[PDB]
Order: C-alpha cells, then structure tokens, then sequence
C-alpha cells in the first residue's frame, strides 16, 4: 500500500529534512496532509501524475517533486516551530481507473524545536499491584510511567517473561505536558497491566515495561554533562512478591 | 478507416420572403472524418460573418453541423453553399432553391 | 453533469 | 413526456500539427446546453442554453475539470489505439464518446449508454445491464479486460442510474420554460411541375420541436414510401425543426394521396389535400 | 466550511448504535467516504457510497441522501474497540480534491456489570521520586477532573480489557513529588463513586 519514513523525526529551526512517500499500486494521484488538533487534516501539495505538481491550502513551508510514478518526496527547507506536526502521505488512482478509493499512509510525526536540547529522553519506572486490590479483585494491576521526555515521541510496551503483552495492557492514548505552561514542556505518559495474583505472585515471572523514544541521531552535535538522547529504549523491570 | 459523404442542405430559417431579414443555413451531416471546409456563399464571393455549430455527432457516428448567416434575399442575388471533404473529389456547391 | 470516473481503452 | 441528457465527445488526431482536437457538447433531448473546445479561447466549460448560465462557480469549476480529464484519458487513448492497431503516426484518426439516460414520463430512470467509437466505428459499448461489455475485435478485447479489472461498469451504472436522472431532473425543471415545450408542425403541401405529364408533391413539417418526426406518403392505405424522396430532419437555427417529403404523378392523381405527419404537438395525426 | 461533522466531543455506550451525520455543500458531488481515525494511528478507509441510498456491508451502515446533500454511518452492536474519531471525505471527480468533516469523535463507553469503586496505593524500587494512586473500577458514568495543584499530575481515563477473564475496568492515575499527598486528595475534584475503598 503506501508507505511513508520516518516515522517520528525531532528538529531544530532551519533544518532540512524530506518526508519520504510510496505507493505499490500504481497510482497516479498522490498528495500530501498534515493534521493539527484545531484543523484537522489540510492539503499541503498534490500530484495527478509524473512531472506534474501543485500548491494546496498551506503549500508555504513545503516543497515538492514527483519524477516517479510511485514516490512522492515532501520537502522542507529550513525547518519552522509551525511545521510541528503529523504528516500523512496518500494516494489516489486518478485516471489509472479502479476504486476511487483515497488511501493514507502511517504518518510521520515532526516536533521542531528553536534549540535542540530539550531532547530529554524517557525515565521509565513500574509501580506493583496493590496488597488492597490484589487481596480485593484477585487481581494485579502494574502502572508504568515514562516521565520528563520530549518530544512526545514514544512508544511504550508490557514485555512478561520475554513477550510482548497486549491482553490487559492499557497504556493512555496521547500523553500529557507536565507543565501546561511551558513552550518546550516536557511530556510524562501512563499504562497499566491487569493480572490475577496468581500470576503475579509467581516468584519466577518477570515484568518489564519498554518505552521506546526517538531522540537525536548517533551523529549530532553535543556537550553538556549529558549523553544524546538518540533512540533509547528506556526500560523498568519488576518481580512478584508472593508476599 | 470510415469515410463518410456530407449530406448538404442550404435552406432559410423563415420562409424566404423577399425584403425581410432571415438566416441562411447549410446544414451539412452523415459525414465523415470530421475535418470538414464549409462556407457561405453570395453571387460566388464568400460571406464573412458566418456562425456554426458546435460539432456532434449522431447515433451511427455521423458528423453533423450547421452554418448560418443573417441575411435578406432578393429574386435577384445568388446564394450558395460550398463544402469540402476529403470525399469530395472537388469542393461541391450547393445554391439556395427558395422552394426547399 | 459530467460523469467523474473516465477511464483508458 | 420523455426527456434525456446526452454527452459526445470527439477526439482528433493531428499527425505533425500538435495535440489532437477535443469538442465536448451536452445535450438535454434535442436541446444543446453546455460544450468544451480544445480550439477555443475559455478553455473552459461553456454554457449554450442560459438557464445553464444560473448554476455557480463550484459548477462551472468542476465541470471544466471533469472535461480536462474527459480529454486527458482520450488524448491518451489516440496513442493506446495506434499502438493497438500498429497504425503509422503519419494519418489522423478519430474517437467519439457517448453516454448518458433516459427518464420516462414519470421521470424516473430507464436507459443507460456508453458507447465508445474508434475511426468511425463502434470499439466497445456497456450493455444495457450496465455491468458487461461488448468487444468489437480482439484489440477491444484488451480494452474490455483492461475496463473489467478497474471497474467501470460499476462506477458508471452508479452514474448513469443515479446522478445522470437526478441532474437530468434539475435542468429539466430550470429549463422549464424551454425543455418541456412542445412545438407542434407548422405543416402545408406545395406543388411543381416537371412536364404535361408527371407533378411533384411536396410535404412540409416546420417549427417543430423536438425532432422526433414521421413524414409520411400514402395512397389510400397503400405505400407510396417506397419511391419518394425523404430529407434529414434539419435545424432551424432557433431551436426548431425543419423536413419535408415528396413524391412524382402525372398532373393527375394527386388528390388521392396522404401525408401523414406525426409528432408528439398533434394529438391526432394529420392528413391533407390539394 | 465545505463539510461539516456534526459535533466533535460525542460518545456512546456498549452494544447501542452509533449515528455520524455529515453534511457537504458541492451537489456536484459524486463519491463519499467514511474513515476511522485511531488516536496516533492513520485513517483506515472503512466505507464507500457512490450511489445514493442504503449500504450495509459489515457492522456498518452507510447513508447517502444527494437530496438532502448528507450522509452517515450508524455502527450497529457498539465495541469499545470502535473508539476512534469518525472522518468524512466527499468528492466531485477523479481529480477532484477530496474533502474532509473536521471529524467527529465517538467514544465506546463501557458498562461493568459489576462496579467496584477503590484507590489503591502502590510504590516502585525506591530509585523513583514519586508515588502513585491508582483510581480504578469507576461506573462508566464517572469522569476524572482535572489537577488543580501544578506540582500534581493526573491522567485521563482509560479502559483496560482482559480477554480469558471478562472483564474491563477503567482507571486513571495520579502522581507527584512532594511530602504532602492524598489518594482522598487526588481526585478531591470529581465525582469519586462514594463506595471509594481507600485502604492504607
């Protein structure tokens, strides 16, 4: 379908990066959003074929090229704190015919930011089950907590015993500002997972907590009493007390 | 390929009624390719002001369109219409018999 | 109103 | 009380002289109100009939767009076709396309088209299920794989069903006072000689509208229809319509013969003498 | 402008119905969709209309009225899993530019048959500078307020599912850093069920 990197990319204002854009289905309109919590999605730029390329409703910021039938590249020059946003790629048949049918692609996620410092990556931490609810419900609830990072940037997972969990993870949807004041607010995000004690309070079963974050790359500039918050994966472990 | 000879019709919008103002027509169809030279004519001097269709076609593919002019007819001063095809060995003329 | 979904033989 | 809205398009090559032609033209029965031009200044989609001219921007905007694609895929196709037929690109050739419905008294749906004509001569064409296809050759064959797997019997049945008889309904009552008039036959017979002995009779139908007509010869419930002489019914040039017949008898037996004018404005069909 | 989803704050119990309207201003529209938007997630494609009348294919139920220039999209047997913000595009032709409702956001609130109001308190390897209560098994009908003191965080709710056992249960957390902290404090700002076990 249509495929779009990276994923999550953090910046400093004047920095060049192009959004990368694929379609396998033989397209020939492709076109470009990026979505803000008070307009929703808005067209940037747009292509109905090869060679062909046109402004949108905010085309300021972006550039754009379309030598292929099948990528579709957006472009920013020097970045903006305004380009911070979710950027989503789709594409559409045009007249190859078939379902006229628009599909998007994963997004990317872009926090700019004047200076590149206010990277802070994740501190994780698990928090265990209560003796009240373990000894109530006769189950176990473990909340996790990644705090002080920036940007929002992450992507936080239950790992027991070796496996990723799914069943009774539920970590919150977007996280929140620790100081809803600040311009460059750090950020703090939640998840719980429910067990019955009798899988807690089973010596041998190990608890881990994964938060992936997406920081500076391997090659950026540095110094401060203080590593780059390249990718991490900031993690917390924790046992059961049969107790 | 399909090739096709031009119907031609050259006839008034009104009955022809020496004096008053009318509109000449050369009406021409079932022709084909599309490419086609029509033009209005005036004791054999081709008329300027002349308006046409835009071109359609009809169920069997056939081309048709109409040229007009205003004009006012007199017993005396000649109309005719001339068309040309790829069909025609020889631009055709067609004057105007009052009756049809 | 024109038909929107033209396609090529 | 029928009524339909019909679109032709006509596409032509020109070998050595550039992009080819593209006249777009959009009918409401006999009636012309909308047209595209390749050739003109606009190059835009034009009104033609002025209760066309009371629809707004976003109308005019998407039909010039929808006619850009029009010719788009048809300037596309010229090239597809040579390749097809491995034609020389010295020669010009030609391709027509026409779709659109029907309504009947009710106004409700009734018919749906599509044809697609390449040189003249029919290339492919939706059936009247609308959802199956009718190759002409083993070139359309590809044509018709090629539309079978994008499906455009789908989305076109969905148009012509659909958003053709609601339109069609639209320009119907907007161009009331000039779509739903029916001009009844302004009929007379004439007469000229050709020598003392054989006469030439000549019916007339004028001013009406629409074109739907039957000029008829007879002889007292015979057939005179077989040697006369018939006219394609032609344009008045103000929105009416013109034809006539006539038939050869010897300065005589001519008080015996009919004409019989059908047309929707008459109630009964019409008979005379002279 | 051109479209309009209805209302953006909604949402919608377990099992019901839920209706999105959708309203657009171009009658030369000829294609509508109906896109489902999970929080951080892009919009999956999940309905289809192109000619006006009843589709019901899946759970879903689509509307079109070109009369009435609307649309909808009732989801019939509500999951939570169908939490999601609900996107309506609508467009003219093949090259026409698609056309997005500010989306509307549904929510699938879900019942416990059983409700079990409680705070429970709970610490992690001491290496950690805070301490969290954790406000679980509300009604459904509960809503968790916001923080009045800064140097105190708090978290929007948010429904846990555990698939051999059968049962959900909604939370939400509070946490800080400073000598002074109260579970009964914590959420001293809402609707706290008053069955609240607050064991220490």
């Amino acid at each position: 379908g249509v495929t779009q990197t990276p994923k999550f990319q953090v910046l400093k204002t004047g920095q060049s990066m192009t959004l990368q854009c694929a379609q396998d289905m033989n397209h020939e309109y492709m076109s470009w959003y990026r979505q803000d919590p008070g307009m929703g999605l808005r067209l940037i730029h747009y292509s109905v074929g090869a060679g062909i390329t046109d402004q949108g409703e905010v085309p300021n910021g972006y550039n754009v090229s379309r030598s292929t039938t099948e990528d579709f590249p957006l472009r920013l020059l020097s970045a903006a704190p305004s380009q911070t946003s979710v950027y989503f790629c789709a594409s559409r048949p045009g007249l190859a015919g078939g379902r006229p049918e628009q599909y998007f692609g994963p997004g990317t996620r872009l926090t700019v930011t004047e200076d590149l410092k206010n990277v802070f990556p994740p501190e994780v931490a698990v928090f265990e089950p209560s003796e009240a609810e373990i000894s109530h419900t006769q189950k176990a609830t473990l909340v996790c907590l990644a705090t002080g990072f920036y940007p929002d940037h992450v992507e936080l997972s239950w790992w027991v015993n070796g496996k990723e969990v799914h069943s009774g993870v539920s970590t919150d949807p977007q996280p929140l500002k620790e100081q809803p004041a600040l311009n460059d607010s750090r950020y703090a995000l939640s998840s719980r997972l429910r067990v019955s004690a009798t899988f807690w309070q089973n010596p041998r079963n190990h608890f881990r907590c994964q938060v992936q974050f997406y920081g500076l790359s391997e090659n950026d500039e540095w110094a401060q009493d203080r590593a780059k918050p390249v990718t991490q994966i900031v993690s917390a472990e924790a046992w059961g007390r049969a107790d | 390929m399909i090739q096709r000879t031009p119907k031609i019709q050259v006839y008034s919008r009104h009955p022809a009624e020496n004096g008053k103002s009318n509109f000449l027509n050369c009406y021409v169809s079932g022709f084909h390719p599309s490419d086609i030279e029509v033009d209005l004519l005036k004791n054999g001097e081709r008329i300027e002001k002349v308006e046409h269709s835009d071109l359609s076609f009809s169920k069997d593919w056939s081309f048709y369109l109409l040229y007009y002019t205003e004009f006012t007819p007199t017993e005396k001063d000649e109309y005719a219409c001339r068309v040309n095809h790829v069909t025609l060995s020889q631009p055709k003329i067609v004057k105007w018999d009052r009756d049809m | 109103l024109l038909f929107g979904y033209p396609v090529a033989v | 009380g029928s009524h339909s809205m019909r679109y032709f398009f006509t596409s032509v090559s020109r070998p050595g002289r550039g992009e080819p032609r593209f006249i777009a033209v959009g009918y409401v029965d006999d009636t012309q109100f909308v047209r595209f031009d390749s050739d003109a200044a606009s190059q835009r989609m034009e009104p033609r009939a002025p209760w066309i001219e009371q629809e707004g921007p976003e109308y005019w905007d998407g039909e010039t767009r929808k006619v850009k694609a029009h010719s788009q895929t048809h300037r596309v196709d010229l090239g597809t076709l040579r390749g097809y037929y491995n034609q020389s690109e010295a020669g010009s050739h030609t391709v027509q396309r026409m779709y659109g419905c029907d309504v009947g008294s009710d106004w409700r749906f009734l018919r749906g088209y599509h044809q697609y004509a390449y040189d003249g001569k029919d290339y492919i064409a939706l059936k009247e299920d609308l959802r199956s296809w009718t190759a002409a050759d083993m070139a359309a064959q590809t044509t018709k794989h090629k539309w079978e797997a994008a499906h455009v019997a789908e989305q076109l049945r969905a148009y012509l069903e659909g958003t053709c008889v609601e339109w069609l309904r639209r320009y119907l009552e907007n161009g009331k006072e000039t779509l739903q008039r029916t001009d009844a036959p302004k009929t007379h017979m004439t007469h000229h000689a050709v020598s003392d002995h054989e006469a030439t009779l000549r019916c007339w139908a004028l001013s009406f509208y629409p074109a739907e007509i039957t000029l008829t010869w007879q002889a007292d419930g015979e057939d005179q229809t077989q040697d006369t002489e018939l006219v394609e019914t032609r344009p008045a040039g103000d929105g009416t319509f013109q034809k006539w017949a006539a038939v050869v008898v010897p300065s005589g037996q001519e008080q015996r013969y009919t004409c019989h004018v059908q047309h929707e404005g008459l109630p009964k069909p019409l008979t005379l003498r002279w | 402008k051109e479209v309009e989803q209805n209302s953006g704050p909604l949402s919608v119990p377990e099992g019901a119905i839920a209706s999105l309207n959708c309203t657009y201003s171009d009658r030369g529209s000829q294609s509508f969709f109906w896109y489902r938007q999970y929080s951080g997630k892009s919009p999956e494609l999940i309905m289809s209309i192109y000619s006006n009348g009843d589709k019901e294919d899946g759970r879903f139920t689509a509307q079109l009225n070109k009369a009435s220039q609307y649309v909808s999209l009732l989801i019939r047997d509500s999951q939570p899993s169908d939490s999601a913000t609900y996107l309506c595009a609508v467009t003219t032709d093949s090259w026409g530019k698609l056309q997005f409702g500010a989306g509307t956001q549904v929510v699938v609130t879900p019942d416990i048959q059983n409700p079990d109001p409680a705070v429970y308190q709970l610490r992690d390897s001491k290496s950690s500078d805070k301490s969290v209560c954790l406000f679980t098994d509300f009604d459904s009908q509960t809503n968790v307020s916001q923080s009045k003191d800064s140097d105190v965080y708090i978290t929007d709710k948010t429904v846990l599912d555990m698939r051999s056992m059968d049962f959900k249960s909604n939370s939400a957390v509070a946490w800080s850093n400073k000598s002074d902290f109260a579970c009964a404090n914590a959420f001293n700002n809402s609707i706290i069920p008053e069955d609240t076990f607050f064991p220490s």
